[PDB]
């Protein structure tokens, strides 16, 4: 799985 | 009918599960490397160091065009994060323009969780807008520099293609995984119209959520709570994420519809797989997932549709064995919807820049069955669509 740029 | 951008159809290869890459250069002389294609960042980087993970990666000592811009950056996504140093040099893209540009590029020292085993790919493109690169939005994201350096068009669009069943490392290499045209669209990628959403924000690709249905019937709620936060159109995400309240309405209503067999709370939580016997997935027992999109036209919204070929993930079973398996690629989020490639590989996805607008049409290699199909349709009566928007 990938989760890319912060919230 | 006709495409015209050849030689950069079925240029990306990958899966949902780890990501979609397209071969890039970087260097003088050229050094080839991997990289994952993601709308949801905006810093072009490649590992620049040994790992156990990479096969390969930028040595700035052996490019004759290397610039050190003498500044460390750092970035932290959903999941995973790097460390690198800041720098310039010339990149290139073999199945892409025939241009060459200068770009920055953050040259990855150290980080955790980022890279995949068996991925194949050794860095990233972020693809989104400077307002979210870091350190800030002075550092140019590679394709503003791209568009500023050439004739290439303000656009971009991305086919990605999932395979409905699993490929191991080899298969991956070996197999074609979609397309990124850069600077237009190819209309041999698609069926049917496209139909546009405004990008709310330049920032991530934001768009605006009207309405969610499951098996036609809606799931009623605020269509706040939809973009509660934000809604955006991410490559590299795996998962169609939604917020909180959102998910546990969704899976309610999944649950529902596909109650004639019953799933572990594992499956639904997307930790566990699930398998069938070999050929027996019972499709038509899941329900379609439809999305309305704010449209471009005063009062019109039109949905997007996905099949349950998209949404269950093809994973590998635990013995290898002829049962076809999957895991349920939906999950809850803490920072709005996303979008993911579970979405993606339903639809050609026109990032249009230039007019501030995203293209989604029906994929010419969405996996489907017999009975039902991926859909793009419009257009419906919708009002107060901007009161959806979160602030």
């Amino acid at each position: 799985e990938v989760n890319x740029a912060e919230f | 009918r006709r495409g015209s951008f050849v030689e950069m159809v079925d240029n990306l290869r990958g899966k949902s599960g780890q990501g979609y890459y397209v071969e890039m250069t970087v260097g003088s002389p050229p050094q080839t490397l991997n990289i994952l294609v993601d709308t949801g960042s905006s810093n072009f980087a490649v590992g620049a160091a040994p790992h156990p993970f990479l096969h390969r990666y930028y040595q700035r000592q052996l490019s004759s065009t290397y610039r050190d811009l003498r500044k460390g950056v750092y970035v932290p996504y959903t999941q995973g994060k790097w460390e690198g140093e800041l720098g310039t040099d010339l990149v290139s893209i073999p199945h892409g323009p025939n241009v060459t540009v200068r770009a920055n590029i953050a040259a990855i020292t150290e980080s955790d969780k980022f890279f995949i085993n068996g991925s194949n790919w050794e860095g990233i493109l972020g693809l989104a807008y400077a307002e979210i690169a870091r350190p800030d939005d002075s550092l140019e994201p590679f394709f503003d520099s791209l568009v500023k350096q050439t004739h290439v068009p303000n656009l971009f669009s991305l086919q990605l293609c999932g395979a409905g069943f699993p490929l191991n490392q080899s298969e991956v290499l070996a197999s074609v995984g979609g397309s990124m045209i850069i600077g237009g669209i190819d209309h041999s990628l698609y069926t049917g119209s496209l139909w546009y959403t405004p990008i709310r924000r330049e920032w991530y690709y934001e768009v605006i959520i009207v309405r969610v249905e499951i098996n036609g019937q809606d799931l009623k709620m605020d269509c706040k709570e939809y973009n509660y936060d934000k809604s955006i159109v991410d490559s590299g995400t795996t998962n169609l994420r939604l917020p909180k309240k959102v998910f546990e309405a969704a899976v309610k209503s999944i649950k529902a519809a596909s109650s004639t067999e019953k799933f572990p709370d594992g499956f639904w939580l997307g930790e566990q797989l699930v398998c069938w016997q070999a050929g027996t997935t019972p499709w038509n027992i899941f329900p379609v997932i439809s999305l309305y999109l704010m449209g471009e036209v005063t009062n019109q919204s039109f949905r997007i549709t996905i099949l349950p070929q998209q949404y269950l993930r093809p994973v590998e079973d635990v013995a290898t064995s002829q049962d076809d398996c999957y895991k349920f690629a939906i999950s809850q989020s803490s920072t709005g919807t996303v979008m993911g490639a579970v979405i993606m590989e339903g639809f050609y996805v026109v990032f249009d820049r230039a007019r501030k607008r995203i293209g989604f049409a029906v994929s010419a290699c969405h996996v489907h069955d017999e009975f039902r199909t991926a859909a793009v349709e419009g257009p419906f009566v919708t009002l107060d669509m901007e009161d959806c928007g979160y602030n």
